């Protein structure tokens, strides 16, 4: 049923280890592993079931649809910075914050490990909120890639605890097979090369994860398969150069 | 519809009887209520009434003397049948149900 | 009521009264009935239905506040009229004093008053309404406010035939714009000076204030909470109260209506900077007009009369070739008989992955049978000594739900350190299974609940 | 006029009718990976397409031919300015009109086309059935077909250039089998092999059955009010045996 | 609630053959015969 | 029929302000069916139900096409005048329908 | 947005959820801005406040129990763990309502429980059947399918 | 009655056969338009459309977005007044031009 | 669980059997009785269900 | 004019106002039904409108 997957692993990297720390609800420090021939997740609806797969998609797209698998077409639910800060929900119309797990300054990683032939690549990232506020301006990250099996997040989290940031970006020079991105787009643009594989892919992945409702079979290409990419805003300046044109005329 | 076919066929065949009976246009052909009502509720049968039945044969009567193929009944109630009758379309297709009606008329009883 | 509903529930409420055999009624068809009855009462006037709604007629109106002014009437020579009439009495007459010195002297014993109730307020003597007297004292309000339904009822009938001669009227050549202008103005200040006119124009001033208008509506929704309002009115009644701010505001609409719709054709009308051959015709036409109202329209006779107008456009048609006739097709005579046949389902086809889900394992079962032997067992135990000490014969499922037992009673699992256990399916197959160390313990697991 | 020519109406539709192209090469190859699969026993899936005939599109090209005609006859460019007003003004039209499908034909490439599906015979190519079995999805049925593109173009699009195989093989679900039967969820893990796609699932304990057997871990998750822990279980077939010389 | 609705006719039917008021409506001479009452009763200061 | 012409003259009436705005211009001499209806209120009465003017309306407009002076309802409930209503109300045609019906006013008293 | 906003009552309000605890004025939870994200618990909450809207518009006015209780639901179970399908089925009772379940042949566990029949029905080609089992009857027929 | 019995006499005669039943039995009644039907039902069932029209899209709702959506899609019946605006705004132009 | 299902049946109205003819996929007649107390529908993924 | 369309325009405001209290008192009249009936073990449900 499955005996193909060994192939695919002569043929494709697959995602073995997830650690997590101050994720969601998920407090400290978490781990998981997946068999080479595929895994399931079971557990209580309302248990993080999909926090987990959101906290792996973070690392994989510039901003997915969060949380996509519960509405199904429509808006994401949540946000970076909800995951980073252990949010619940409103706990109260009064909005005492208890329902918050981390309102306060704190940090927070999560880390993935994957394996071709044995070969392993390791992606990561740290979140870090410095100040109680919670503005997206203010999520202070490093996205990080490597592929040695050595560095770990547990060492990521320790040297963080030791020293600022600044002890990241030496260690990224000092580790061999090591990066570190203030920005996502480097990352991203590395992980694509890596894989000699488009964003579209990617999001196409994060399609998939949360792949719902539809009603004929031209929906199937027109809102899963394809990008749209209209060119309405194409419309848009046409017709404002043609006003000053239609101006000109008169 | 149907019925107007089945009044017109009878009144078809009625017409080319007499003819054969008198020669061609010698007279008009005539016939009474007394002997259409029977030969009517024959393939018909009974609409629910005496009064139903004369109504209908005479809405019929007076729409067919509208496509010019019967006069009204006179005093005595016995038509003429206009000898415009001759010249029908497709006289086959009259035939045809003819056949159908004397097959369904032995087939129900 | 739509029309389609009214006329079902009104044979049904006929249906009621056929025991009421006293009253001559049909009884073969008491749907059609209804209908009948329905367009009788809409020839009455008694009845006025528009947008495929019904509703009543002022007419009717009345005539139900007769009947329901009978035996089962409200009454009104009572305290609390005599006190809306003293307070009322007080500030009309307040309000009619042109003195300033008499009012500064009115509003010097009113507010004396006033502090001195907050003196005994604050004392915690506050007093309520005698909690019966508050049933009476709450059907004043309400008998009070309900003749203003019966007001607006007439509001916009007065308004409707203002409407109307303006149109009956505007048709008049004799009428020119600056004339129709003129009587437009007149006839809508003219409504407005009128009595219902005052009223209507009042509460169009009281929207410019709408605070006063929702806070009426707010109070009145406190006071139908209150257990007394129950007592003094049914539901019906509450549900007019709670929303009689509501129904004026929709019942002013039809005013509205009116008065744009006579603007409709004023506007209609202003427009008649004509060409030379239209100024002509339409000194006719309105010729035409003006004669044509002077006539009995209602009767059937005059309106079937035959005009003299020539025949243009005339078309000819139906030559009645005896050779266009065709004749009726039977050929298709083949009965096909009725499959009444029961095609019920035999269960013989039911594939066995339906089956493998009708065994699903239950989970409130594992729970207790867990518990009981925990009980027995009386120390930590692993998952495979839970497996070695019984059987999962549905497999995984059963490791998932011990675990769950174990995370949500908060036993600590190492999952770095592990423990294995071997076991087969239903066919035989062995398996193996590798699991993470923990203990389970009966007495913090059955002390909370489980579904 | 004439600086407005290239960035005008005309440029647009071109780069218009380029993305459309695109999109036919993408189905096109699409539908080669396809062939190395099966859909059914004896059946692989075929992806077709046309050009949608909407008559508004059928009046764009008018203007446009006209538009062409008009670019080159002088007369100081009255005729010019006409057709690129006519144009610019339906393109205005659409723009406004942008969520309704008769928009969407002209300024959305992805309606610019319509799409169906072939059951082909593995064996002679021959055509059994043109489209979906269902004209609407029949429940879990648009959950085949759904599931069965999307994991053939994620397949596609996640091999390397040229690549034969993908090299990223881990297909993340959620919720998976949410309105699938067993006899469907199994043909879709059945399918993602096909593809050499690792899987992972999320589902909150349903379908347990089919996950025993195609699978061999799975990660707990459980939430003690406000946190959550996991742990790592696993299971593999035994190398001794199935039974002492008995069913396998 | 309308459980009564069935009862009121029988209510009304009452009210009608007995009622004073109701019954004088009805005659014929209704008009001429409330106006003139109005009009002694118009002028009262009691009985 | 008297009722046919008084919603003829309406027509003609819309017909010429229709041909105001752009002189003859195409045939699309287009209104609403909600317009007639407070015209012909005003005339043959409110019968006090929406539906049943509304209905009346549309078997005289069912008349005059028939006539072949308007065109049959559509999903906007509007219609548009035929332009042979130019030539039915033609002012010679109108000044003599004006005459006589003048004359049938006299004599009714 | 703008011209539902002025010209469309309802949109003028918000319609957040709250949950309150029976002994206290506190308000425990509210769900609102963030729509809480779980699949289980926004289905839960529309199938609980679904369900309650449906009995009262189907009540006479006044009446506690709707005349007209049976109530199709499809398998939103899809979202619903076993913990909470259970929840859902006991409120849908306690507001008298009568349901009658469909599911794709899947989850059916707990329905064995809080259901006393079913209807089986058949894929055959071109043809479907349909069949009343209760589930004593059903499990007599697998136990025959397990002997022979 | 029974649905057998209805497609019985359907078959056995006409559909004239039909509303001839109708009158002969008891108990029986025919609508052949759905609307003299459905104000019947939700007569004998003392519920208004909105009940019904709540029920069926209640029955497969699993979009089951945000609760606004619940209600002003399902739970709410439908009176928004986008024609009234154009109304009102209609008749002030018409005395606009009028004052024009 | 169950046991409050004693005041579902009382005053309510309960649909409790459909008679089926030449309909969707359902060829022919058929029936399904519904029992009061609450009925699941089962069958394979687009098996006439809906 | 600016007397008759101020009055229409005024109308029209109020009677969106009034159709919102009626939309309010919907809700009031679901949240006292939702009292009748357990979320929880021992919660109900209750909607709040802004
Ligand atoms: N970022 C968040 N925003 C809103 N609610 C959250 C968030 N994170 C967790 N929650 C709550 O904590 C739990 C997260 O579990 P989750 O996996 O998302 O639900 P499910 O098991 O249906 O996938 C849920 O009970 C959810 O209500
Ligand atoms: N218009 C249609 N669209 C889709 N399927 C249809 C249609 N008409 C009939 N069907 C037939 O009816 C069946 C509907 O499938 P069904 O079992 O009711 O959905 P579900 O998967 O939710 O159970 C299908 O098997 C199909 O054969």
């Amino acid at each position: 049923m499955n005996q193909v997957s060994g192939l695919a692993g002569k043929e494709s990297f697959i995602l073995t280890r997830i650690e997590l720390f101050n994720w969601g609800g998920f407090h400290g420090l978490h781990q998981a592993a997946i068999h080479q021939d595929g895994t399931a997740v079971i557990g209580p609806t309302g248990s993080g079931k999909t926090t987990l797969v959101d906290a792996l998609m973070t690392l994989l797209l510039a901003n997915p649809r969060y949380n996509l698998a519960s509405t199904g077409g429509h808006e994401s639910d949540r946000d970076l910075i909800s995951y980073v800060r252990g949010v619940s929900g409103p706990g109260d119309g009064g909005e005492g914050q208890s329902h918050i797990a981390r309102p306060g300054k704190t940090v927070t990683g999560i880390a993935a490990t994957l394996e071709r032939e044995g070969k392993q690549v390791r992606l990561g990232a740290l979140l870090w909120f410095d100040s109680t506020s919670s503005s997206v301006t203010d999520m202070k990250r490093l996205w990080l890639f490597s592929d040695n099996p050595g560095q770990t997040l547990e060492h990521w989290l320790n040297v963080y605890h030791e020293g600022g940031t600044r002890l990241l970006r030496q260690m990224e020079k000092e580790a061999i097979g090591l990066w570190t991105y203030p920005n996502k787009k480097q990352y991203l643009a590395r992980l694509r090369d890596f894989f000699e594989v488009g964003e579209n892919a990617f999001t196409l992945l994060n399609r998939a994860a949360g792949l719902k409702q539809l009603n004929s079979i031209d929906e199937i290409f027109r809102e899963l398969v394809l990008d749209d990419h209209s060119a309405f805003d194409r419309a848009a300046e046409v017709a404002n150069s043609f006003d000053g044109l239609t101006e000109i005329h008169q | 519809n149907l019925e107007q076919s089945l009044l017109v066929a009878i009144l078809r065949q009625h017409f080319v009887a007499w003819e054969q009976e008198s020669g061609t246009g010698a007279s008009q052909a005539q016939i009474a209520i007394d002997d259409l009502l029977p030969q009517l509720q024959i393939y018909l049968g009974d609409p629910g009434s005496e009064s139903k039945e004369r109504t209908r044969l005479l809405t019929l009567l007076d729409q067919l003397k509208g496509h010019g193929l019967v006069t009204s009944p006179d005093a005595h109630e016995r038509i003429v049948i206009r000898p415009i009758i001759a010249h029908l379309a497709d006289p086959i297709n009259l035939q045809a149900l003819l056949a159908w009606l004397r097959e369904q008329i032995a087939q129900q009883t | 009521i739509p029309l389609e509903e009214a006329i079902q529930s009104l044979s049904s409420i006929l249906i009621e009264h056929v025991s009421q055999e006293q009253y001559d009624i049909n009884q073969d068809n008491p749907f059609l009935q209804a209908s009948r009855e329905l367009r009788e009462w809409i020839k009455r006037r008694l009845i006025v239905e528009r947008d495929g709604r019904i509703f009543a007629t002022d007419a009717l109106e009345v005539a139900i506040t007769f009947v329901e002014s009978l035996d089962n009437r409200f009454m009104t020579s009572t305290a609390s009229r005599l006190s809306t009439v003293q307070r009322e009495i007080e500030n009309l007459e307040t309000r009619l004093n042109p003195n300033p010195a008499n009012r500064v002297a009115t509003l010097r014993r009113r507010i004396s008053e006033l502090e001195r109730e907050l003196q005994e307020a604050e004392a915690g003597h506050i007093e309520v309404l005698e909690t019966h007297q508050a049933v009476e004292h709450i059907r004043d309000v309400y008998n009070l406010a309900s003749s203003l339904r019966a007001d607006f009822r007439r509001v916009e009938d007065s308004w409707r035939e203002a409407d109307r001669a303006l149109r009956q009227s505007i048709i008049g050549e004799q009428y020119h714009r600056g004339d129709i202008v003129e009587r437009l103005l007149n006839d809508q200040d003219a409504l407005l000076n009128t009595p219902e006119g005052r009223v209507f124009d009042s509460f169009q001033q009281q929207l410019r204030q709408s605070s006063e208008l929702k806070a009426m509506s707010e109070r009145l929704r406190v006071i139908l909470s209150h257990p007394s309002a129950s007592d003094a009115l049914n539901r019906l009644q509450r549900h007019d109260l709670r929303w009689l701010v509501k129904r004026l505001v929709d019942e002013s609409q039809t005013v509205l209506q009116a008065r744009a719709r006579s603007e409709r054709d004023v506007r209609g009308f202003m427009k008649t900077g004509l060409a030379a051959e239209h100024h002509r015709v339409g000194h006719l036409l309105n010729e035409f007009l003006n004669l044509a109202l002077k006539l009995d329209w209602q009767r059937q006779m005059i309106r079937k009369q035959e005009v003299p107008l020539p025949a243009v456009g005339v078309a000819v048609t139906g030559i009645p070739a005896i050779e266009r006739l065709r004749f009726k097709e039977v050929d298709d005579e083949a009965e096909q008989t009725l499959d009444l046949s029961n095609h019920a389902a035999d269960l013989t086809q039911i594939g066995d992955d339906f089956w493998d889900a009708f065994n699903g394992l239950d989970r409130e079962v594992l729970i207790q049978q867990t518990l009981q032997l925990l009980a027995k067992e009386n120390r930590p135990v692993g998952l495979a000594e839970l497996a070695e000490l019984l059987p999962p014969a549905h497999d995984l499922e059963t490791f998932a739900v011990w675990i769950g037992m174990a995370r949500e009673a908060g036993i600590e699992v190492i999952d770095s350190q592990r423990e294995f256990a071997e076991l087969s399916d239903g066919e035989g197959r062995r398996w193996r299974f590798n699991l993470p160390t923990t203990g389970l313990e009966s007495q913090a697991l059955m002390d909370i609940d489980w579904e | 006029l004439n600086r407005s020519s290239d960035d005008g109406v005309t440029q647009l539709l071109s780069h218009i009718e380029h993305e459309v192209l695109v999109i036919e090469e993408r189905l096109n190859e699409l539908n080669e990976t396809m062939f190395r699969v099966d859909f059914q026993p004896d059946r692989y899936l075929r992806l077709d397409t046309k050009k949608v005939v909407h008559e508004s599109l059928r009046t764009l090209e008018k203007a446009q031919r006209q538009l062409n005609a008009a670019r080159f006859v002088d007369d100081n460019g009255e005729s010019h300015y006409k057709a690129l007003q006519v144009l610019v003004a339906q393109l205005r039209d659409a723009s406004e009109r942008n969520r309704t499908l008769g928009a969407k034909a002209l300024l959305d490439p992805r309606f610019r086309l319509e799409f169906a599906v072939s059951v082909m015979d593995r064996q002679s190519g021959n055509v059994i059935e043109s489209r979906t079995g269902s004209q609407g999805g029949s429940g879990g049925e648009k959950e085949i077909i759904a599931s069965y593109v999307l994991t053939a173009s994620l397949s596609y699009a996640l091999s390397p250039a040229g690549s034969r195989y993908p090299l990223f093989g881990t297909i993340i679900l959620d919720e998976a089998f949410s309105r699938s039967s067993h006899a469907v969820a199994g043909r879709i893990i059945a399918a993602l092999r096909e593809f050499g796609l690792h899987a992972v699932f999320i589902t909150p304990n349903k379908e347990m059955r089919l996950l025993r057997d195609h699978t061999r871990s799975a990660i707990v998750v459980h939430r003690r009010g406000q946190n959550s822990n996991m742990a790592s279980l696993s299971w593999e077939e035994l190398e001794r045996h199935y039974q002492r010389r008995g069913n396998a | 609630m309308e459980e009564n609705t069935r009862q009121r006719t029988e209510n009304y039917i009452s009210a009608k053959n007995q009622h004073p008021a109701w019954i004088l409506l009805a005659t014929r001479r209704a008009p001429l015969v409330l106006s003139a009452l109005k009009t002694l009763f118009e002028k009262s200061h009691d009985g």
